[PDB]
């Protein structure tokens, strides 16, 4: 049977860290995101971009943080530049695990080299319904068909992001549950080129000790949810090998400044 | 990049 004991305890102090860490390093929350949504927010409302006439709307009244003539090139590179902001995001939040900043430095850059597009398919389902993606920090929302409807290779760019967060979504996690679910994608001892695994696999043993307990307190109606959210650790995988190859096909036969 | 991001962001 489960106990209140010491160890018990400090894995929850271990799960509130990594929470106040996660709001701290991503400051669009899935609660936030949610409340935008379902439009049970007082924040300003995302204006919605459905088609090409609002979209060129959009570019006007939507206020993006970054300063071509093809539409769907201009919206690659927005969505180029939000990845860079969110590898440093990601990093900042990696630093806050207990143990990270003490491994070999070659190995925190491999970590979160083949880590970062996990997350980022992961935190991306936290912006997503069946209509679309919040973008802009919640200022704008971008509908899926729109995406879709984008010419050929950026037309299909998004279309798994969307098929994962449905599957994903249903499961109701929230940013107590994730911000454990993301420090373990990042302490994976199975990265390639890693030089010294067992202080890594030590730190995700107590980071999926933190997970487990948390997916038991949090979520009464899954008993299997921890299995089910190692099942979407697993599938990440090939997901991000899929976007890798669709970034190569744009690398080279299509056309940030932190990137100078 | 990617690597050089990750190194500016760590540092
Ligand atoms: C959009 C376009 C895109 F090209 C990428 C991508 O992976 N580019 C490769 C790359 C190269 C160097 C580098 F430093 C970073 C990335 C990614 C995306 C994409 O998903 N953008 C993005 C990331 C994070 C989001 O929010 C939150 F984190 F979920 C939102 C979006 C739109």
């Amino acid at each position: 049977h489960m106990q209140l004991n010491p160890e018990s305890a400090d894995l929850r102090a271990l799960a509130k860290h990594l929470y106040d860490s996660y709001i701290k390093s991503f400051p669009l929350t899935k609660a936030k995101a949610r409340a935008i949504l379902t439009g049970k927010t007082t924040d300003k409302s995302p204006f919605v971009i459905y088609d090409m006439n609002s979209l060129m709307m959009g570019e006007d009244k939507i206020k993006f943080k970054h300063i071509s003539k093809e539409v769907a090139i201009r919206i690659f590179q927005g969505c180029q530049f939000r990845s860079v902001e969110a590898v440093q995001e990601i990093t900042e939040y990696a630093k806050s695990i207990p143990g990270f900043v003490n491994l070999d430095l070659n190995d925190q850059v491999t970590l979160l080299k083949y880590g970062v597009h996990e997350i980022i398919y992961t935190m991306l389902a936290s912006l997503m319904n069946k209509d679309g993606v919040l973008i802009s920090e919640g200022q704008g929302f971008m509908t899926r068909e729109f995406l879709k409807s984008l010419r050929k290779p950026f037309g299909d760019f998004m279309e798994p992001k969307f098929e994962f967060a449905v599957k994903f979504n249903a499961l109701e996690l929230d940013d107590s549950d994730l911000a454990i679910f993301i420090a373990v994608i990042i302490l994976s001892g199975d990265r390639p080129g890693l030089l010294n695994v067992k202080p890594i696999e030590d730190i995700q043993d107590n980071l999926l000790q933190a997970l487990e307990l948390q997916l038991k307190l949090n979520h009464p109606e899954s008993s299997q949810l921890f299995a089910k959210l190692l099942q979407k650790m697993t599938d990440l995988r090939q997901i991000v090998t899929e976007h890798v190859q669709l970034l190569q096909v744009i690398k080279k036969t299509e056309t940030h400044p932190l990137l100078q | 990049g990617l690597e050089a991001i990750i190194r500016k962001a760590l540092m």
